[PDB]
């Protein structure tokens, strides 16, 4: 197919539906037929879309684990106990990396290993194995919203078979599911895949049925500028609302400092209404999702729940519509169920202590945000130019030329050009522009901030920084301050 | 100290990136040659890398949990490849969740692997366990 | 002796020292010439006014956790601890409830079947009965500032001895420490022992010697609103001033709305400040201390860390030079050592995942530290005018009055008029005037605010709310909604 | 149900006040007869008062911690006094630290309590209990 920032024709979709149903034997339990009329009998209370709507509606900031084994059975005890014992507002399910790579045969070797050995061997749960059969088996044992979370380039029979199964929304984009995620998956393959995966929510919209899509905020995790990341979500929000989707969760990571992190989050969801509006798709339900800490977290359980719940109170000062839980466990692994529940009973009690309280305007507010704001017009800007008014070209050939630059992507495909770093206060910066197109201006703000770190340091501003600022949270801090 | 190779890579369907970032960064400063093959890594590129460049070491990282089944075999593939008493590293977060540590390490040495470290373990740790283990100080 | 605002005189102090000292054996122990000269050999790093500068200095919030057993070797142990595995900053030692009623037969009773129990049957360090050679042995085994934490009405041997140990800070006030700890001892009586703990300080700073004072800010820790709170320790440090005291802490308990609990402690520190200088005291140094959530916690241990660290996020944004440090135990009983050092380690991590960061101005915190001060200056104003002047006649008047009530306070001579309640964005308010003097146009802000909760939650502002705000935080959230 | 008295205070040298005006609005308004003696309260004061009041029950709280010591020897001088078999109930934060509840119950029910609660104990719990050991439930 050649890619085009256009809607697919019904024939076009459903053709490309043919083949990715012959990619795993469950691709026989799809009948989106039958599927629409399951997904019509899911009670509101288990739609994600529509209890976003609802958490939107009563100013309320919902919380969601991540979560995944490679047993069934396990699987759904392990989600009960994140919704009964945990409190959960929303469930995922965290699917395996072998699912990722479309490695169905890793995924029913680790499965029948799992079994063996009395232990998840898999980081997450094979959904494409399990089918529409065991999907359903998932949403049915639960009483709250289903949503798969991942890091898929290729996620086209995934989406297939987990929306059959009635899970409620999807997490990807054919940036974010792959810059950060894969080293040799061109731009332009990813685009095309994510754009079946928002046009299968586009036909289901079509017929009347709710899903909720959501960009990866975070990216690599690690010292991602606010304008880069939000440059991002804003295109992918695009890229799905072209193919018919209709509610939007963009999303932000954590970078630590309050007044930057909330800025970065309104900035995002005004721009993301603003270009939705601008393109002419005027139907769409925007609401946001804040992730803790994405980075490294310190091993004592004690500090990480510092982090856990500072983390919190800036979402909920920022209006999150959602906020993203991390556990106790971060540093080490997988957390148990008993872990996970504990770092939602801390979010939520969090987020209760702070009902209805959100951060005032004040000056300093109010110049993050044009920052932010003039940054990422930058950039999305500059894609618009390559692509000559379409943007899904635009996005190729920004990658090609490091208009757009994901700090530490693994992707061959990302220039590795731009070099993220904190200021004196600890928002991040830039501290190596590469190829982002922002004005001297622009560029010197960025300096002049981080001058003041050099001062107060007495060292230069240096990539040993930005090393130091990749341990600083591990060991106990925001800012990699010297030794 | 004396200039040694070693093959850095993570193995798997494993993206995770920056320490390998980090640890080819501080063993470079240390003065290896560090053959960086990345992320993404299946255990034949380990291997070949080794081969192409009579490396002294091979470093896996495993970050994603998923190491258990995907660090199996490698030894028995370097003996294969004649690689014979070449040092076999594992570290990272190498198995699904919190464990109790003694049978990890056992687990992992008994598939072949030399030594094996747990969370969060800094890149200095296996520094001087490699300059140790090759007699370079 | 009579009661005025006036410094003692070096004669009428001596005469009072005399008849203290003989209040209990250890009493023959103090020696303030030898005393003056062991209090000057204590390096900077363990003098608690001194620190306090520094943390000014650096625009640091430093971690003070609460903490005292029985035995001294033990309660050693723990503080070592705390200092080492915790990371405290500070270290208290809270004296048990016995020295606070100077019952100390029961404290020597207790000692006793501590140690045949194996564990601590008081619920503090019986600093008296130690003695000024138990309490240098605590000092000589840490390497942080010690200060008495505790609710003395008479606290005048135990300053004596705690201070000739080595101890060179002192919580407490002559209304602080009695209408939240006390039923029967008369507001003329603790002001004039407190006149005597402060002349103590006064004494010392004469001989150059160092040493802080901190009114004890939250009272009863339930639902005190900010003006009645700051106007207490407004007066407290007032009345300390006037004895010869330089180094104060001023203290408040957090109510939970963030910009409120800012607006409170920038407040409290600028109108102490104004006050000191207005009545001619130019040499004072004044930093504050915000106390983690003082009224009920939840069991739940994650939850409890919710509150520890948003609480902890509120004092940092604050400004605060001071946290008092939760625990997880809290809703249970006096912390383990290890309890007590997660908390601390939390809270640390929450500070420096939040270093140099302050709240920014805003309309919103503008407006309701204008409301804060009109409060406090009203009740002020009053009690100047009731004492003709005299600020400490003022304030036995106040309180026979009800002008100053501090709600749920035990002493009898409490007015137990005003009541209290949250509005409907969880800041404290005023629900029944009784005699504070405010105007109508105070009282009325009180009242729009409040009548909002009622709109939203359907039912008239009641003592019915103010028992569910009572449970609210234990129950999981910060405003006592109904159902 | 039917009409009753009970004594209510907080032991020893304990100024918790907050619980104690709780239960007091509590057990008001499930019909009893509060004699509110309030804080900073010695054994011979829930004695005299019970004496006065002719009261069917004493209601002990403790918070502070130090009730092991303030709670013991009660029943012997209700004894002494003529308040043979009342009842006796002692609840709040009732030893120092958390320790094993099966432990503590056990402890206070040999120093003669009738019954004894745990921390977090609602009103409503002392309050069916002691109209079913009244027999007006
Ligand atoms: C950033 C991050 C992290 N990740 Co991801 C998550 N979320 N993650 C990501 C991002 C990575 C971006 C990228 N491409 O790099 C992001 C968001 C994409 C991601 C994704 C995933 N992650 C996943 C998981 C499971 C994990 N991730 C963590 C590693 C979880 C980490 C949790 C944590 N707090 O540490 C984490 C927060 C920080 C990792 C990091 O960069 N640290 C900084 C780096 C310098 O240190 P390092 O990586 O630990 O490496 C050092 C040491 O381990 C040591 N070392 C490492 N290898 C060796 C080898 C040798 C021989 C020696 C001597 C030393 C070492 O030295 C290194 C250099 O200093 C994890 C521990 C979090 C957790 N507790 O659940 C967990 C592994 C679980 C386990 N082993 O039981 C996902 C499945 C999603 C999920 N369920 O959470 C998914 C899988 C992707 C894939 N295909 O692999
Ligand atoms: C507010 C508070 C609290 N306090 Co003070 C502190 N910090 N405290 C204070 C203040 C009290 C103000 C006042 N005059 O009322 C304040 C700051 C002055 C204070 C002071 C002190 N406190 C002290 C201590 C140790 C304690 N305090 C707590 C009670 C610590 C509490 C910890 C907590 N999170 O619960 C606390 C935070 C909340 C208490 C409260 O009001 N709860 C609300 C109230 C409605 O419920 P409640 O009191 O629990 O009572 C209910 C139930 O227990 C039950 N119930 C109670 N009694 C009975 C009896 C019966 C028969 C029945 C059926 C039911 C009951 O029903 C009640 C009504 O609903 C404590 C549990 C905190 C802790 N974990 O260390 C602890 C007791 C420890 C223990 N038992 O092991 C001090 C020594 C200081 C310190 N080391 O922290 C000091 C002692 C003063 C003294 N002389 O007694």
């Amino acid at each position: 197919m050649e890619l085009k920032n256009k809607k697919w024709t019904d024939e076009e979709f459903h053709k490309q539906r043919e083949e990715v149903l012959q990619q795993w034997p469950t691709g026989k339990e799809v009948d989106l037929q039958e599927a629409v009329d399951y997904l019509k009998k899911i009670p509101a209370e288990k739609n994600f879309a529509e209890k976003l709507v609802l958490a939107k509606k009563k100013g309320i900031t919902m919380a969601q684990p991540r979560a995944g084994v490679a047993l069934l059975d396990e699987h759904i005890e392990l989600l009960r106990y994140l919704q009964d014992e945990g409190g959960a507002d929303f469930l995922p399910s965290t699917i395996d990396a072998y699912t990722r790579q479309n490695r169905y045969d890793e995924c029913e070797n680790g499965i029948k290993e799992s079994e063996k050995a009395g232990r998840s061997l898999l980081n997450g749960f094979p959904g494409v194995n399990f089918g529409v059969k065991g999907c359903r088996k998932v949403l049915e044992a639960v009483n709250l919203p289903l949503q798969a979370r991942h890091g898929t380039p290729d996620s086209r029979l995934l989406a297939e078979i987990i929306h059959a199964g009635g899970w409620t929304s999807n997490e990807g984009g054919g940036i974010s599911y792959n810059v950060p995620y894969a080293k040799n998956v061109t731009i332009e393959k990813s685009l095309l895949d994510w754009q079946y995966c928002d046009r299968l929510v586009g036909f289901y919209e079509e017929q009347g049925v709710h899903i909720n899509r959501e960009p990866f905020g975070p990216l690599t995790g690690t010292l991602v500028p606010p304008s880069m990341s939000n440059a991002v979500g804003i295109t992918e929000a695009l890229l799905a609302a072209e193919q018919g989707v209709k509610n939007i969760t963009v999303g932000y990571g954590e970078c630590g400092n309050m007044i930057q992190d909330i800025a970065a989050l309104r900035c995002l969801e005004e721009q993301t209404n603003e270009y939705l509006k601008a393109y002419g798709y005027n139907d769409v339900f925007v609401t946001t999702v804040f992730h803790q800490w994405m980075g490294g977290f310190p091993q004592d359980e004690s500090k990480a729940f510092g982090v856990i719940v500072t983390a919190t109170t800036i979402a909920a000062l920022a209006g999150a519509t959602k906020v993203i839980v991390k556990t106790p466990h971060e540093a080490i692994g997988i957390p148990t169920k008993e872990a996970n529940a504990a770092g939602i009973k801390a979010t939520k009690m969090a987020l209760n202590m702070l009902e209805g309280q959100r951060m005032p305007m004040s000056k300093e507010l109010e110049t993050e945000m044009a920052v932010i704001k003039a940054e990422t017009k930058c950039i999305l800007d500059k894609m618009f130019e390559l692509g000559k008014g379409d943007l899904a070209i635009g996005t190729v050939k920004a990658f090609e030329t490091g208009v757009m630059d994901i700090p530490f992507g693994p992707s061959k495909y990302n220039a590795g050009k731009m070099m993220p770093v904190r200021d004196n206060l600890g928002c991040v910066r830039y501290l190596e522009f590469g190829n982002v197109p922002f004005t001297e201006e622009i560029k010197n703000y960025n300096r002049e901030r981080l001058q003041e770190r050099a001062k107060f340091e007495g060292r230069d501003v240096s990539f040993q920084m930005v090393i130091d600022d990749i341990f600083a949270v591990g060991k106990g801090r925001l800012i990699g301050r010297p030794e | 100290m004396e200039k040694k190779t070693i093959v850095l890579g993570v193995i798997g369907s494993d993206c995770h990136a920056v320490g390998n970032k980090i640890l080819d960064h501080a063993f470079t400063n240390a003065g290896f040659n560090v053959v960086n093959i990345g992320v993404l890594s299946p255990q034949e590129l380990f291997i070949k890398a080794a081969i192409e460049t009579k490396a002294d070491a091979i470093l896996v990282s495993s970050l994603y949990g998923q190491g258990e089944i995907d660090c199996k075999g490698l030894r028995q593939k370097c003996d294969e490849a004649g690689l014979e008493g070449i040092l076999l590293y594992v570290g990272g977060n190498i198995v699904v969740g919190k464990q109790h540590w003694p049978d990890v390490e056992k687990r992992f040495k008994d598939m072949g692997y030399d030594r094996v470290y747990a969370p969060g373990t800094p890149p200095e740790v296996g520094i001087a366990d490699l300059k140790k283990d090759l007699n370079i100080e």
